[PDB]
RNA sequence: GUAAAGCGCACGCAGGCGGUUUGUUAAGUCAGAUGUGAAAUCCCCGGGCUCAACCUGGGAACUGCAUCUGAUACUGGCAAGCUUGAGUCUCGUAGAGGGGGGUAGAAUUCCAGGUGUAGCGGUGAAAUGCGUAGAGAUCUGGAGGAAUACCGGUGGCGAAGGCGGCCCCCUGGACGAAGACUGACGCUCAGGUGCGAAAGCGUGGGGAGCAAACAGGAUUAGAUACCCUGGUAGUCCACGCCGUAAACGAUGUCGACUUGGAGGUUGUGCCCUUGAGGCGUGGCUUCCGGAGCUAACGCGUUAAGUCGACCGCCUGGGGAGUAC
């Protein structure tokens, strides 16, 4: 409860029956979630995370919304977890074979401007090659480091990155999302529902699935 | 208008089944509850129970075993407007025996199973499998 | 509609006791009233169909009562007629 | 629903189906038995011709009917209820609902007179046409018939077709509110009865505008059309007939279940009513849409989802909704 009063509810009306179980109560023009059965998923969830993490779990942070995206960098990173908050490539998880080519190549242009590497050709060559690395980075940086599909699998909210979730589930990947009113709880395995943003909630669990994942690795 | 109140008992069942409601209520009688009971007493129903004073109800809970509902599926049989009556060698057996035929006998409502054994043929009522 | 004055008044004549405009009796009277008033207004225009359609709906309704009172109770039915003339 | 297929819509007899309880009965129903259900086939087991076909012993089957003895859950009969179905009473509410009679104002046309003068009218241009016998325009007065701008709506009423100025009279339905009352009196409905857009038909009225036909003027290769100038039926009224339509939601009626979001119309309750405000609880009605359904499009608590009672209809295209 600590930390928890620190968010509660969100979405005015719109939500979605589906979210309905796991709703606490309406007030001021918004319901709010029933973190008294909140608090289970809380624990049990990242529970099963420390377990596959306990070998270099393959944790995939996911959250391409503004307010997470600048914060998945850090916690995200802040142990043996890859990140992605930068708009989710179509097929970066399922069509993995066609996607690494990506990186490979994002890899060596790194090497380029590693050393004198990228001292090639008039500034022209090298703007055009350098930008290249920025957005190349921007998607697949968080995640270049991955010759394997992951083990698990943790998004934020599992609306705004459906396409991630859709890829994981089909290819039978666990995933962990962060469920609130107007969201789709028919997909993540492992519901989690708090506010889909709130600047603390956001960061609360990220930081806090972070540890019980950093902790799993012995 | 309700020419058949049984139907409506099976129906509602289903239709909850489907909507993942907790339970389901509705006018009793006795033949409502005899059916009721062979659904729980066969698996397919945790309980039930019969509320209201001079206006009956019946608290009758669905059951769900896995990531599913117990009743799969739920018809009736000897409807109105058209009877069936089977012989103690007639009874049919739902779902290859995996299912249950309520069937109405001179001795009470039992399964297609128990009724058969007993020597007694009856009017079938559904086929809850 | 009826007048109240009238309603009550033959609600009474034909009222199992007092105030009991549920009896059949009581509805039978009281749409044979709406009835053979009514027909002095049909008697007249003819062609207003509309409210003919209701007319005919207290006709059919007097019978599934008359009716029904005959199947439950074939002694207030034969005397009913009687005070209303009807069914010949 | 769009492939063939929901009667254009209602009322309703026969018929089919019937909420809930106790008792009762035992007809349907279930059980047993006894007759009988020809033999032969068929079938199973077993015999005989070297085998097979074929022949044969026994049994099964003949799922049918009748009688006797039981059983009584369900259906049926009867008795007695009950109240949630259906209906009644009291008081209101909204409404282009229906039948009748009034009446207002805007405009058109026509007639009469004033003013006034060479145009008007029309088209893509024109022309027919109307004009110096004075049109058009403008004004004044009068006649006459038809329809009701605005309000007006993604709105309301109705069974359907359909139903718009205002006033009155006669009249039907729907909805709500508290209660009080009858006690399943219900749902569907072949046949049957009635209602039925427009066009059309009969008699007799009416006739401003519009307008099949018809007549001119254009266009065109032609133009028995589109366009223009005219114009008869009819359109309006009364009474009677005709019964069709893409009579369409192209979706029969009654009832029960099944996530949500948004908007309209109408009743009632309750609120610091302090207010538009907000909180309930009923009716009807639009848009989006989930599950599920569907061949797809799409339907989606007003289903085309999940079910029950009854009815109607389809069975390849053309010939033909024709012939007889
Ligand atoms: C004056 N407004 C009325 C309004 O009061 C109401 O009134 C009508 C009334 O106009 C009808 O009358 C109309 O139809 C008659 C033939 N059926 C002929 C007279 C005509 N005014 C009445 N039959 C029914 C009322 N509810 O509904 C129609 C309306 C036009 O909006
Ligand atoms: C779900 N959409 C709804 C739409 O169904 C409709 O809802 C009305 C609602 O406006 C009425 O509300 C009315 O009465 C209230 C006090 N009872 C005060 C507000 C008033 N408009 C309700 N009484 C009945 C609903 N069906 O109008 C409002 C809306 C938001 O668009
Ligand atoms: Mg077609
Ligand atoms: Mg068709
Ligand atoms: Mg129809
Ligand atoms: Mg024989
Ligand atoms: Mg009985
Ligand atoms: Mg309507
Ligand atoms: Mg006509
Ligand atoms: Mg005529
Ligand atoms: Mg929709």
């Amino acid at each position: 409860m600590l930390k928890a009063g620190v968010h509660f509810g969100h979405q005015t009306r719109y939500w979605n029956p589906k979210m309905k179980p796991f709703i606490f109560g309406a007030r001021n023009k918004v319901h709010i979630i029933n973190l008294e059965k909140t608090v289970p998923m809380f624990n049990e969830a990242l529970a099963e995370l420390n377990k596959i993490a306990s070998r270099k779990g393959k944790i995939l942070f996911v959250g391409t919304k503004r307010a997470a995206s600048e914060a998945v960098k850090d916690a995200a990173l802040s142990c043996d977890q890859f990140f992605v908050n930068h708009r989710w490539l179509g097929g970066m998880l399922t069509n993995w074979k066609t996607v690494r080519q990506s990186i490979k190549r994002l890899k060596d242009l790194e090497t380029q401007s590693q050393d004198g590497t990228f001292d090639k050709l008039t500034k022209k060559e090298a703007l055009m090659r350098t930008r290249e690395l920025e957005k190349l980075e921007n998607s697949l940086g968080g995640i270049k480091d991955m010759g394997g599909l992951p083990d698990a699998l943790f998004v934020i909210d599992a609306d705004h990155e459906h396409i991630a979730i859709k890829e994981a589930n089909n290819l039978g990947i666990p995933v962990f999302a962060i469920v609130d009113t107007n969201s789709d709880p028919d997909g993540v395995d492992f519901v989690i529902p708090g506010n889909d943003d709130a600047i603390r909630a956001v960061t609360l669990y990220l930081g806090a699935v972070a540890a019980t994942v950093r902790e799993g690795r012995s | 208008s309700m020419q058949d109140p049984i139907a409506d008992m099976l129906t509602r069942i289903r239709n909850g089944q489907a909507a993942n409601k907790a339970a389901v209520t509705m006018p009793s009688s006795k033949l409502k509850v005899a059916i009721a009971n062979v659904l729980k007493e066969e698996g397919f129903i945790e309980d039930f129970k019969v509320e209201g004073d001079t206006k009956p109800e019946l608290e009758l809970t669905l059951k769900y075993f896995q990531g599913k509902a117990v009743v799969e599926s739920i018809q009736r049989v000897s409807r109105p407007g058209l009877r069936i009556y089977k012989r103690k060698d007639e009874l049919p057996k739902v779902m290859a025996g995996l299912g249950i035929a309520v069937v109405s006998t001179s001795k009470g409502v039992m399964t297609d199973r128990a009724a058969r054994q007993a020597g007694l043929g009856g009017e079938i009522i559904c086929y809850v499998a | 509609s009826l007048s109240t004055e009238a309603t009550a008044k033959i609600v009474s004549e034909f009222g199992r006791d007092a105030n009991d405009t549920g009896s059949t009796e009581v509805q039978v009277a009281l749409l044979t009233a709406q009835i053979n008033h009514l027909q002095g207004h049909f008697a007249e225009h003819k062609k207003d169909h509309h409210s003919r359609r209701g007319l005919l709906r207290m006709v059919s309704q007097r019978r599934k009562l008359l009716d029904y009172l005959k199947r439950k109770d074939v002694a207030r039915y034969t005397q009913l007629i009687e005070r209303l003339g009807l069914r010949r």
